């Protein structure tokens, strides 16, 4: 099998904006 | 003293605890701080992105999903558009692994369309990745040969992973290109374009190496040996394979190790090179059994028996068939 590469995922962290 | 005050705390501590590697203690803290609550919507919604991102990267992808919903509903609810297109990208992704495709799709291009709203070309360019990711399952989920809709799926995915090339490279994010030249090789490897599946796994490589990220480099000269395998080039795709041996090793990774020699051993054999290829099935069942691996056990035996069965030992070779028999009733 080919190997994929991994997700990326989008974060959030409650220390954005402030 | 608010309870707004120890939601955050919980909440910091759960990413902290993320960042360092610990989901699970993380998602707890998460919890916590959701079963704590606050009136702040937004801090309310990264504490369920988070979640979600935490329950993926642990394989509960059920888990992810409900929480990436929740995300996603609470951004709309407080017109927060960034919020918005990173819930529905984590949302498509999750869907993506759980083979939902068609939901993936329109959750991805969400996320594509709102980053172009907003001017967002760092998102827009993640957001083509995920595209190319989604069109690419799903032209792989089904079953040279395709049918068009298959093999249209696939050239999205194409177009999708060059389309993100040009902004990575415009931006300077030289991970994400790694990335995708990763997933564009294996995508032209399925188009059966093999000619350009090696120049894009090259690619891979050299951002493997550039990062010093021997995992990756692994990757990389694994998909350059299958590639070389379909060219005809079987000398090449030996030569690949023996450097992904070499690093298993390096990474004191045993299955890794298994597969680096389970593919030799199928490489000399087009080679018409039987010892060698009988000395590499040796050490991959010799592996195999050592990481409680059944049906890797018995791969090895018909591979041996037909080695055999080429050497011109028609003892050992119908030797080899009956330790197989016995792991296929077992």
């Amino acid at each position: 099998h080919m190997e994929m590469e991994p997700e990326t995922m989008e974060t959030k962290s409650v220390t954005d904006y402030f | 003293g608010s309870m707004e005050a120890s939601c955050l705390e919980l909440a910091l501590e759960g990413e902290r605890l993320c960042k360092s590697g610990d989901c699970r203690a993380g998602v707890s803290f998460f919890e916590a701080a959701v079963q704590v609550g606050t009136e702040d919507l937004k801090t309310l919604s990264a504490i369920y992105s988070q979640l979600g991102n935490a329950y993926f990267y642990l394989h509960d992808y059920a888990k992810a999903l409900e929480y990436h919903h929740h995300d996603l509903t609470l951004a709309r609810t407080i017109g927060d558009q960034l919020g918005e297109a990173k819930a529905s990208g984590n949302l498509g992704n999750t869907l993506k692994v759980l083979g939902n495709f068609d939901e993936a799709i329109v959750c991805c291009q969400r996320h594509l369309d709102i980053s172009r709203e907003l001017n967002d070309k760092v998102g827009e360019a993640r957001a083509l990745y995920n595209l190319g990711n989604v069109y690419h399952a799903k032209g792989k989920s089904f079953g040279g040969e395709f049918p068009e809709e298959v093999r249209d799926a696939l050239q999205a995915a194409v177009d999708f992973y060059e389309e993100n090339l040009s902004l990575v490279t415009a931006l300077g994010d030289r991970a994400a290109q790694g990335r995708a030249f990763g997933n564009l090789g294996n995508t032209h490897y399925l188009l059966g374009n093999f000619r350009d599946a090696v120049i894009a796994h090259e690619q891979r490589l050299l951002i493997a190496k550039e990062f010093g990220d021997k995992a990756a480099e692994r990757r990389a000269y694994s998909n350059l040996g299958n590639a070389y395998i379909f060219l005809g080039e079987f000398e090449t795709a030996s030569e690949y394979y023996k450097k992904t041996l070499l690093l298993a090793r390096q990474l004191k990774d045993r299955a890794v190790e298994a597969q680096s020699c389970y593919s030799l051993g199928n490489t000399y054999t087009l080679l018409q090179d039987y010892e060698k290829a009988i000395d590499y099935h040796l050490k991959h069942l010799a592996i195999a059994q050592e990481l409680n691996d059944r049906i890797g056990e018995g791969r090895a035996c018909w591979s041996l028996g037909n080695a055999y069965t080429a050497l011109g030992n028609h003892d050992q070779a119908m030797h080899f068939a009956e330790k197989h028999l016995e792991i296929s009733r077992e």
